[PDB]
């Protein structure tokens, strides 16, 4: 078995499915969604595993659903910090203090493929993703076919 | 130990009161005791005739570091502008301002404030510093200049 904090200290797409069945819900529990920085932390950490495989893919996104239904659902949680923070930290927009721009994109890309299409993702951010990622960026240039996947779903929101 | 940062400062007040632009303002803030603080700056740059931004007064101010001027100032507006290169926090972004990019000892207090305003009606839509301003600009410049307008109402002395 597995257990929360060593899975997002060490992201693998094995731990996850070592978490179990209930590994949305754990996700979710043992995140502080009142901090909209850790809630971009265990987004990209999460969707950082993402493999296009049953399995992978199914934990992920219920992983992010859960996570994000429970930052978003609150009425005090800064939807427009999560989004500005999460772009911070996928190198698609600067910021005045020192981050290291995670190295692939294609589970973040991905994950948010499938986030968007919820009804628990507030519309209104739509538009600021969709600005940044049709932005030219060397790393998303790289991941074109995730990319344009999230473009085109980003169209019909 | 900002003796030299200080040294130079007197030297840029007694010169910006010498002359300056119409319509600008940049001026030393005062210590509890009444004495000045030539460290923190209040200034004011007037919107630019002919341009959306026409009437409006912003305010910002600039903080020098110990180590200047080997250091640019940090520039911030108050309250916050919406602005494609201003951040949320109001810290104004430009070339001069950044020492690993065009900040140098030729650069004065005046180039700094015109160079802000004119960023205003000319931002670098290549390098934006916050998402709101940016993503309406580039989806509804109509509305982005709609904005733009209210705004220098809004802070019209």
């Amino acid at each position: 078995p597995a257990d929360v904090s060593t899975f997002l200290a060490f992201p693998s797409p094995e731990k996850l499915l070592r978490l179990g069945p209930k590994s949305s819900v754990l996700i979710a529990q043992q995140t502080d969604t009142s901090d909209p920085e850790k809630v971009v932390s265990a987004f990209l950490k999460v969707s950082s595993v993402f493999k296009d495989e049953a399995t992978v893919r199914m934990a992920v996104q219920d992983a992010v659903d859960a996570l994000m239904q429970k930052a978003f659902n609150s009425s005090s949680f800064n939807s427009n910090t999560f989004l500005t923070r999460l772009l911070v930290h996928m190198g698609l927009l600067k910021s005045e203090d020192k981050v290291k721009a995670i190295a692939n994109l294609y589970g973040p890309l991905m994950a948010l493929n499938h986030m968007v299409q919820q009804d628990y993702f507030p519309k209104a951010l739509a538009p600021l993703l969709l600005a940044f990622v049709t932005k030219p960026n060397s790393a998303l240039e790289s991941c074109s076919f995730a990319r344009h996947s999230l473009l085109q779903t980003l169209y019909k929101v | 130990m900002s003796g030299i940062a200080l040294s130079r400062l007197a030297q840029e007040r007694k010169a910006w009161r010498k002359d300056h632009p119409f319509g600008f303002v940049a001026v030393p803030t005062k210590n509890p005791d009444g004495t000045m603080n030539l460290m923190n700056w209040e200034c004011a740059i007037p919107g630019k005739k002919g341009t959306p931004w026409e009437g409006g007064l912003f305010k910002l101010r600039m903080l020098f570091k110990d180590d200047y001027p080997s250091s640019p100032p940090k520039c911030k507006f108050e309250p916050p502008l919406f602005h494609p290169n201003v951040y949320p926090s109001g810290t104004v972004c430009l070339s001069i301002l950044e020492e690993d990019k065009d900040w140098r000892p030729a650069i004065t207090i005046k180039q700094i404030l015109l160079g802000i305003q004119e960023l205003l009606n000319e931002p670098n839509i290549q390098a934006p510093a916050q998402a709101e301003a940016y993503t309406i600009y580039c989806q509804n410049r109509v509305e982005y200049e709609k904005r733009v307008r209210a705004q220098a109402k809004k802070f019209a002395p």
